[PDB]
């Protein structure tokens, strides 16, 4: 049988407070699920909120420690952080998945596009291998792209290399996001698969963009998680 | 009348919320996208929606 | 075609500043104004508060000098003395990203300046523009969007002054994206008024008979409104009306928006494409074919095109609408589409006047990341009777060699004026990627 490869990529924006038991039931099904139609696979998962920078987030003093209300505790905001390279033991997915802490942010999308295209071009950090590539994202907010970071006084387009330190992306306040052009190029490169596990209410924008990427799938996000593992399934079954 | 916001990157299920103790008072409430506005509640009516707004981390007018 | 570029005047500044990301011509004794968003001020206490640099034209050397703005460093808060507490934060506010000049009137712009307002500890990039009148007699402050309205649901995060212009009147022009949650804000106010009003005292100033958009649904959050600004006549009088850009309005789709002028009603609305194509990133209005009636020039430089063979690649695009004397239609006249891969065609748009004196205005079209080395390229357009031509009539490169960092060649345009003398339009190109500055002249 055909050998599989998935990584999964979590959104902890402060809008994920009513998604998170979502999120971690989508993760602990994927594994159950994978673990019986390949019996040879690996995989692993990563976090991204924001870019840190003036605009994107409060910069005051106080609210570093805290972005989010005084009254929940939150984690400081990160632009990207692998927190699980890809890895075939079970357990350590499923434990690892259900520590994870939701942290704050200011504006209403998300740059995730950094995120992608760090797991895109940093090979062999994450552990990539020369096998059929799954990438699933949630998300539960928009995005950004090139253009935003003007705001932020950054101007130098993303030029799409692999910057991982420490496992956490360090670059995040010298590179632009990357547009849309950028990724759809990586993607294509890397011979990888976006499977968007996003939430209703965002169907149509993301809907949209799966017309921009070749061979990307969108599903729905809820208690029922059968959508995204139903496309899993249909993805690694047109295989040939 | 109060307008409470809450349209930044912040949970609906806070939001939400507000909606369920307005509506546990007795009181009027309107929605828009992402946005509640209560009309002319009370003085300690406007002190405990204030409070409960900003306990939810809303932005209240 | 006559724009002689075998050696044009370029104009250096310090390394490591930014020198050159917004340039423009200042003629109250011709000159030209650049900006230095992360230039070295003397005033104390303030990091890379940049400045603005006045390069005489004439000068063998053109030994540019900086203006004095502001002396003072960061202000203290009031009654925090009675340790002290800074009320503001000049360090790394970019001031000078955007300079623009009418008659003898300057105005230097700063998006990210912000400050913390007294009531609550908070800190949101409210951006403030100074204004220097009748020469440099006297230098006024103007932040429109430093009002009561403290957090990002109100004018906060509005970084006013991300883009700025000047009527015929002298009328003053900004737009700030940041306002009402990124739905993006107009602002208007003329030079006397700004005058009468201003009252350095207090840090909260409202100018009287200010003109700005008021607050939408949350439906259009997130809408960048704002991002560009021009000017031109549309509606029919002799008032000048604005033009603004939302690059992530309808969708991320994008849109521009054409206003009434004296009262800020929207009249015309001309969509995008393209998804995320940024649709709006720079406009501009000018008279390409020479009817008497300005035209719509809009440009996306994130668009992508299918190639021949079918791999897409991002090109850019760049969308003219005619103005006919009934109105101006909803579908794009005439569209220029890149030919360099991730070359940001169209991302900054000029006006030139009659460079070829036969009785059409041409554009000049920026391309940060073109050429051959991807340091950048400008592309020079002509008028006729059809409208604008299809085909570049020239082409402008710079002359250094390619060094390991982008030149950014080509970022930011400035045209129209008759530099020397010579009866013909210059043209001045930015290159803030080495801080370089070049000027090219018309034969
Ligand atoms: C180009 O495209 C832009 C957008 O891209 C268009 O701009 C949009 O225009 C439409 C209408 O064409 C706007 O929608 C309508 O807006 C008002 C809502 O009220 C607004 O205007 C009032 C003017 O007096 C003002 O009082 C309101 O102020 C409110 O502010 C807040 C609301 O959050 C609240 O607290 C206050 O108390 C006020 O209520 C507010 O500014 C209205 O006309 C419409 O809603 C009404 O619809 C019908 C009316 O028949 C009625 O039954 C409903 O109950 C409701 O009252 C509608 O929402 C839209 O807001 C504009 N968007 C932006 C971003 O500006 C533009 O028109 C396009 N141009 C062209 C030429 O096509
Ligand atoms: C208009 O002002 C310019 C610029 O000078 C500015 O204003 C001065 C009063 C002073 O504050 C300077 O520091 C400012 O830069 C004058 O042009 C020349 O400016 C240079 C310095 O930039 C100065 O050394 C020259 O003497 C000025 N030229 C002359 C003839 O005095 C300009 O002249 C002023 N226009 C007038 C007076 O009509
Ligand atoms: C502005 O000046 C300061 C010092 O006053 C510069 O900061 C130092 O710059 C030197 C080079 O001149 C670097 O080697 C140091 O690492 C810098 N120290 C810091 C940043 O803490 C600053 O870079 C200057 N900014 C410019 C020239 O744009
Ligand atoms: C927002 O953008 C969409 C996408 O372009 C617009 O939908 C288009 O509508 C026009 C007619 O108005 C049609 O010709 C296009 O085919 C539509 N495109 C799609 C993809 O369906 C929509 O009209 C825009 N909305 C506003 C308010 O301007
Ligand atoms: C642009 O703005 C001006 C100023 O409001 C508009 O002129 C008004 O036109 C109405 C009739 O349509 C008159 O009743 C007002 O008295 C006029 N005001 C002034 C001071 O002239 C003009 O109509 C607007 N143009 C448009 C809508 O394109
Ligand atoms: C968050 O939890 C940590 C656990 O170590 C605790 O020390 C800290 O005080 C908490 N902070 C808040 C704001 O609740
Ligand atoms: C995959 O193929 C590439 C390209 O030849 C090679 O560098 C890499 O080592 C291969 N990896 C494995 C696991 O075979
Ligand atoms: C999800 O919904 C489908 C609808 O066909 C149902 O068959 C399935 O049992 C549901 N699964 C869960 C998670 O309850
Ligand atoms: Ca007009
Ligand atoms: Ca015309
Ligand atoms: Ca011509
Ligand atoms: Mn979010
Ligand atoms: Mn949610
Ligand atoms: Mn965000």
């Amino acid at each position: 049988d055909y050998p599989i490869d998935l990584y999964y990529l979590m959104d902890l924006s402060y809008s994920m407070k009513d998604d998170l038991e979502n999120v971690k039931s989508l993760g602990t099904d994927l594994m159950n699920e994978m673990r019986r139609i390949t019996s040879d696979f690996r995989i692993g998962f990563g976090s991204f909120v924001e870019k840190t920078v003036m605009p994107y987030i409060s910069t005051t003093p106080a609210k570093l420690r805290n972005p989010c209300t005084s009254e929940q505790n939150c984690t400081s905001p990160f632009s990207y952080k692998n927190v699980l390279s890809l890895t075939n033991k079970g357990e350590v997915f499923n434990e690892l998945v259900g520590k994870q802490r939701i942290s704050g942010n200011l504006d209403s999308p998300e740059g995730g596009f950094d995120a992608i295209m760090q797991v895109a071009v940093c090979g062999s950090l994450i552990g990539w291998r020369n096998v059929t590539r799954l990438l699933v994202f949630s998300t539960d907010a928009g995005f950004h792209f090139a253009g935003d970071g003007k705001l932020g006084g950054i101007v130098l387009p993303n030029d799409g290399q692999c910057h991982l330190e420490n496992n956490m992306y360090t670059m995040s306040h010298y590179y632009d996001y990357p547009s849309i052009a950028h990724l759809v190029q990586k993607l294509s490169e890397n011979n990888i698969q976006t499977i968007f596990a996003v939430t209703e209410e965002f169907q149509p924008v993301y809907k949209e963009l799966k017309n921009l990427i070749p061979k990307s799938a969108v599903g729905t996000l809820s208690a029922n998680s059968s959508n995204v593992i139903q496309l899993i399934i249909d993805a690694y079954n047109s295989l040939s | 009348e109060v307008e409470v916001h809450g349209r930044g990157d912040i949970p609906r299920s806070s939001l939400e919320l507000f909606e369920k103790v307005a509506k546990e008072l007795g009181l009027k409430v309107e929605r828009n996208h992402r946005t509640v506005t209560v009309k002319g509640v009370s003085e300690e009516q406007i002190r405990e929606l204030e409070e409960v707004a900003k306990k939810l981390g809303l932005w209240v007018l | 075609f006559n724009l002689d570029a075998e050696a044009p005047a370029v104009l250096s500044g310090p390394p490591g500043s930014f020198f050159g990301f917004s340039v423009e011509f200042y003629r109250p004794g011709v000159s030209v104004l650049v900006g230095a968003p992360k230039a070295n001020t003397s005033q104390p206490g303030v990091l890379q508060g940049g400045a603005v640099y006045l390069c005489p034209w004439g000068a063998s050397p053109t030994q540019c000098t900086p203006i004095e703005f502001d002396s003072k460093g960061s202000r203290l808060l009031e009654s925090s003395l009675s340790g002290e507490e800074p009320v503001e934060y000049k360090s790394l506010q970019w001031f000078g990203a955007t300079v623009r000049a009418h008659g003898s009137s300057i105005l230097a712009c700063a998006p990210l300046y912000s400050w913390r307002t007294e009531k609550e500890p908070l800190s949101d990039p409210v951006g403030t523009c100074y204004l220097s009148t009748d020469n440099f007699t006297r230098i006024l402050e103007y932040a429109p969007c430093r009002s009561d309205f403290s957090w990002a649901a109100g004018q906060g995060y509005c970084q006013g002054g991300f883009s700025a212009e000047f009527t015929k009147t002298g009328r003053v022009v900004l737009g700030g994206p940041g306002s009402y949650f990124w739905q993006g804000q107009i602002l208007s106010a003329t030079q006397e008024q700004i005058a009468e009003s201003y009252y350095p005292e207090y840090l909260i100033n409202l100018v009287q008979g200010q003109l700005q958009t008021r607050q939408a649904s949350s439906i259009y959050d997130d809408s960048y409104l704002g991002y560009s600004v021009a000017v031109g006549e549309f509606s029919g009088d002799d008032t000048e009306d604005f033009v603004a850009g939302v690059p992530k309005g309808n969708l991320t789709y994008g849109y521009v928006t054409i206003l009434n002028g004296s009262d800020i009603r929207s009249l015309y609305n001309f969509s995008g494409e393209q998804m995320a194509s940024y649709f709006g990133y720079a406009v501009a209005a000018t008279d390409v074919n020479g009817d008497g009636l300005d035209d719509l020039l809009v440009g996306a430089p994130l668009l992508m095109d299918r190639t021949p063979d079918g791999r897409p690649q991002e090109v850019g695009r760049v969308y003219v609408y005619l103005q006919h004397p009934a109105g101006i239609e909803p579908t794009p006249t005439l569209t220029l589409t890149g030919h360099d891969e991730f070359g940001r065609f169209g991302s900054s748009l000029t006006p030139l006047g009659d460079l070829d004196q036969d009785g059409y205005n041409d554009v000049a079209i920026g391309a940060p990341f073109g050429g051959e080395t991807q340091q950048g390229v400008v592309f020079v357009f002509p008028g006729g009777p059809g409208g604008l031509g299809s085909k570049p009539s020239q082409v402008l490169q710079p002359l250094w060699a390619a060094s390991h960092t982008p030149d950014f060649f080509g970022s930011a345009l400035r045209g129209g004026r008759d530099l020397d003398g010579n009866g013909y339009p210059d043209l001045i190109v930015g290159s803030f990627g080495v801080d370089k500055a070049v000027v090219y002249r018309g034969r």
